[PDB]
């Protein structure tokens, strides 16, 4: 993977506006847990697999988290677009971060309104208490995540559309791309004229897209892509 | 509004 790296490397050196795409592979290591009428139905049902989730994900950013935020201090990244709700992005120091489906951060009580921040819940939460409405008690606590079969919030929409649209470069890490409207964000920049890299564990049905195709853990292959930035650009 | 969040294939 070393002269896919290279390549990887020298997009990025040249760029004039990269952009970073990522999904659940950058984080990790149906209907009735995360969807809307899943959640209506039964609310405890999706905070019991958060639960669940919660230890299959990474309790801190590793080095793939860290190496973006680096080629964003470098001046290189102007954006990165992101499908998780886990923060780990802005955690490891990114500061441009567009949230498409939102996050745990904030949460309202579907029945009385009430507002709510997750460091409210987290202790409970890691005991196996899901969340209830402290005002109401009701058991529809919904963190201001986008679940599926719900619209995404347009604002970020709009300005990942807008990053897409005008980046000469755009990375997708740990992605399959079979989210939408996610995944129309890389065709989007494809027909913009950028040049596309994809950094994944496996294949995807996306993969024919990109000019640059690396098959590999991320915390493995995006510190190597910075260092090889970094010697492109004398500063290595 | 690209529509609601959902899987597709591709
Ligand atoms: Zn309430």
């Amino acid at each position: 993977m070393e002269d896919e790296i290279r390549k990887a490397a020298e997009i990025l050196a040249k760029s004039k506006h990269a952009v970073v795409f990522t999904g659940a592979g950058i984080s990790a290591e149906p209907e009735e847990v995360a969807s809307i009428s899943g959640f209506k139905r039964n609310p405890r049902a999706f905070w019991e697999f958060s639960m669940e989730m919660k230890d299959k994900l990474f309790a801190e950013p590793n080095p793939a988290h860290y190496a973006i935020a680096e080629l964003e201090r470098m001046g290189i990244v102007k954006a990165v677009i992101t499908q998780n709700i886990d923060m780990l992005h802005q955690r490891a120091g990114s500061r441009r971060v567009l949230e498409l489906h939102g996050s745990m951060d904030k949460l309202d009580c579907l029945d009385c309104h009430e507002t709510y921040d997750w460091s409210e819940f987290v202790e409970d939460f890691n005991k196996g208490e899901i969340p209830r409405c402290r005002k109401c008690g009701s058991y529809y606590v919904k963190p201001r995540v986008v679940l599926f079969g719900e619209p995404l919030p347009q604002r970020t929409l709009f300005e990942a559309i807008e990053e897409a649209k005008h980046c000469d470069a755009f990375m997708v890490v740990g992605s399959s791309l079979v989210v939408y409207p996610a995944a129309e964000l890389p065709y989007i920049a494809k027909k913009a004229g950028a040049k596309m890299i994809i950094v994944n564990a496996e294949p995807t049905m996306a993969d024919p897209i990109f000019d640059v195709k690396i098959i590999g853990k991320a915390g493995e292959v995006l510190p190597k892509i910075v260092e090889e930035v970094k010697r492109l650009r004398s500063e290595k | 509004k690209g529509g609601a969040k959902r899987h597709r294939k591709w």
